[PDB]
């Protein structure tokens, strides 16, 4: 009994994230461990730490949480410290069009439990946490019936399958703070503080939560581990592309005749996700463009480009918001302006200022109540929020309004009228 | 004039002191804490910093830093019931303005408004990561997709 949720829809041509996350439902572990479950963690306690290191990174996994940095690499940095160290799976999902995660975590806990703790094994960390934002309450309940159900048959606690390895894994809820998915936020929260990031570097794995080594991944990055040590990371890098390797999911939304979560190989294009996959748009109206969750906007000719993480690729998240011919662009980026106002610690004054400007603004051109002074002002104000920025919320929030500037400059100029 | 001092009853406690015990170290249960008093409550009472504050111990200043920085988290409107409204992309593309249209019709109220009753709050939110069953919104913690009025209506009648 869990608190009502929305059935998102959801595909897989890979069958391996979503092999039971495709079905609307909560898997319990009895049906987890039907489907070969938690031998993949057997397997790994069989491994040294450091074997399992090295599996990871030779898979060529990369982080599933936007910035695709490599998550072999990353454990290597913490295990170069002295522990104790902490490992933590980022739950927070908060980017608008963003809804992959949540999938795993109501349906597939235990994909999720099973990938924590073999890579807590792997960078030597005995305690562990999901960081859940709050407004996925049935996320936070599953994930803590799913941990006891884990316990209970010793893949928690004390001495894991007589391996002699500790591990408990606890639940923090966000409180409606876009800014805790930032991984020195999240650890910020985590100690009981505001979720102000830090100045990075450090990084984490030198100095994370308490101050020690800590590992941030995202729950899609953690849900990969498990695969990677049961097929091996040979034939891991067999799916998809050489250099972009692995299942990928995909977040549809907007006008598309089939919106879900989609989980594909990176070598697919936006067109097919589109319109192979997705079904096309309502209406079969034309693509006008996407927006890359609040991170990038992709005009139509820009369609062919691959879901990797290639300089000239999506990138991202991989989260595909569809707009149509009919939608209005300057509309659009008012609400991603919105987004930015809402979600800006206000640490640093131009991402303070700037990200409430941008949005009020942007209002007045919206409305045809905007001076010239407004629109230069607008202007300004977009290319300079990221001065003296210390986390990547500064840096990205006048991105996708910047590309819209560039990319439809004609639906801009009616505004200017 | 003359208020009562402030005290948690005894079942809300309970769960404060359980949230408190789970972490390795107790002031890492501060948000769990609110979150458990304000769906008690309906709100978060400012007398409900200080006791909370000892449970934690913490100075009471952090606390208050942290119920501010936390704006969800709502010292100045009692509510039973929070109705969370995305007002984000792409919701606003598949008919957010009908439900906040249909909610007004229904309860009579707007965004960040309070029933006369003090049982229905609309809150408008950021993207609720629901947005393939757009437009969405949130009674509480259990979420939903808007459909129709009269859907809404039947949806919202569960909540007494
Ligand atoms: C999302 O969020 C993204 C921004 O996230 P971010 O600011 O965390 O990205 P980032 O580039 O700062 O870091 C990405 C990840 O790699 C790690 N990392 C990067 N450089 C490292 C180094 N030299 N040593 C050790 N670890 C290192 C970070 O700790 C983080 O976990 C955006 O791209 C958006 O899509
Ligand atoms: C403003 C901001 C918000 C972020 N939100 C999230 C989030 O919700 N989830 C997430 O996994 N990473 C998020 N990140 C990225 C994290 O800081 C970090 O790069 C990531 O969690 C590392 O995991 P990965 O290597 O598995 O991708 C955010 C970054 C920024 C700058
Ligand atoms: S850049 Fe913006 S969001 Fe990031 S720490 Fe500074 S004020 Fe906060
Ligand atoms: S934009 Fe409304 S749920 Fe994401
Ligand atoms: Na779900």
């Amino acid at each position: 009994s869990y608190p009502a949720i929305p059935r998102i829809y959801a595909e897989t041509t890979l069958n391996m994230l979503l092999k039971r996350a495709k079905k609307p439902r909560v898997h319990s572990i009895d049906e987890y461990l039907k489907d070969g479950g938690y031998q993949a963690l057997e397997k790994a306690l069989n491994m040294s730490p450091e074997e399992i290191i090295d599996w990871v990174d030779k898979s060529t996994l990369r982080g599933r949480g936007g910035a695709g940095f490599p998550t072999g690499k990353k454990w290597k940095f913490a295990v170069q410290n002295p522990g104790p160290r902490y490992f933590i799976c980022n739950a927070d999902e908060s980017e608008p069009g963003t809804f992959k995660d949540r999938i795993i975590i109501e349906r597939d806990p235990h994909l999720l439990i099973e990938g924590i703790i073999i890579s807590s094994y792997a960078i030597g960390a005995n305690e562990a946490y999901i960081y859940i934002r709050g407004e996925y309450p049935a996320g936070y309940y599953i994930l803590r019936d799913a941990i006891e159900e884990a316990k209970k048959k010793g893949f928690l606690g004390k001495n894991i399958l007589g391996s002699g390895f500790d591990l408990e894994i606890y639940v923090a809820r966000g409180a409606g703070a876009y800014i805790c998915g930032e991984e020195t936020a999240l650890i910020e929260s985590l100690e009981g503080k505001r979720g102000h990031p830090r100045l990075k570097p450090p990084y984490p794995v030198q100095k994370g939560l308490w101050g020690k080594p800590t590992v941030v991944n995202n729950v899609e990055t953690i849900a990969n581990v498990p695969f990677i040590i049961s097929m091996g990371w040979e034939e891991y890098r067999y799916i998809g592309p050489s250099d972009y390797a692995g299942p990928k999911l995909f977040p549809v939304s907007g006008k598309v005749k089939k919106p879900g979560v989609y989980e594909l190989p990176m070598n697919t294009t936006l067109r097919e996700v589109i319109f192979k996959y997705a079904g096309g748009t309502l209406g079969n109206k034309k693509v006008k463009a996407v927006f890359s969750g609040a991170l990038d906007c992709f005009s139509s000719e820009e369609l062919d480009i691959p879901m990797d993480y290639s300089p000239l690729g999506f990138g991202g998240t991989g989260t595909v918001i569809v707009l149509t011919e009919e939608d209005d662009i300057v509309e659009a980026a008012l609400k991603i302006a919105e987004f930015y106002e809402h979600e800006t610690c206000g640490q640093c004054t131009p991402c303070r200022v700037g990200c409430y400007e941008q949005a009020n603004l942007l209002e007045k051109i919206y409305k045809g109540e905007a001076t010239e002074q407004d629109w230069e002002g607008f202007d300004f104000v977009n290319r300079n929020i990221q001065p003296t920025s210390i986390c990547g919320l500064g840096a990205v929030a006048g991105r996708l309004i910047r590309q819209t500037l560039e990319k439809f400059p004609e639906e801009w100029e009616k505004y200017r009228k | 004039m003359f208020k009562t001092e402030f005290e948690f009853p005894e079942e809300l406690k309970t769960k404060l002191q359980e949230h408190i015990n789970y972490f390795p170290k107790k002031r890492q249960a501060i948000l769990l804490c609110l979150h458990e008093i304000q769906n008690y409550y309906g709100y978060i009472p400012p007398e409900s910093l200080k006791p909370l504050a000892d449970m934690l111990e913490l100075p009471l200043n952090h606390v208050e830093g942290v119920v501010a920085f936390y704006d969800m988290f709502d010292r100045e409107d009692k509510a039973k019931y929070r109705i969370r409204v995305c007002v984000s992309i792409p919701c606003h593309l598949m008919g957010t303005n009908k439900l906040l249209k249909a909610l007004e019709n229904i309860l009579g109220i707007k965004p960040g408004e309070v029933t006369p009753d003090g049982k229905f709050k609309i809150v408008p939110v950021q993207c609720l990561g629901a947005c393939s069953e757009a437009p969405m919104f949130m009674v509480n913690d259990d979420e939903y997709k808007f459909e129709s009025e009269v859907q809404l209506n039947e949806i919202l009648s569960r909540y007494t």
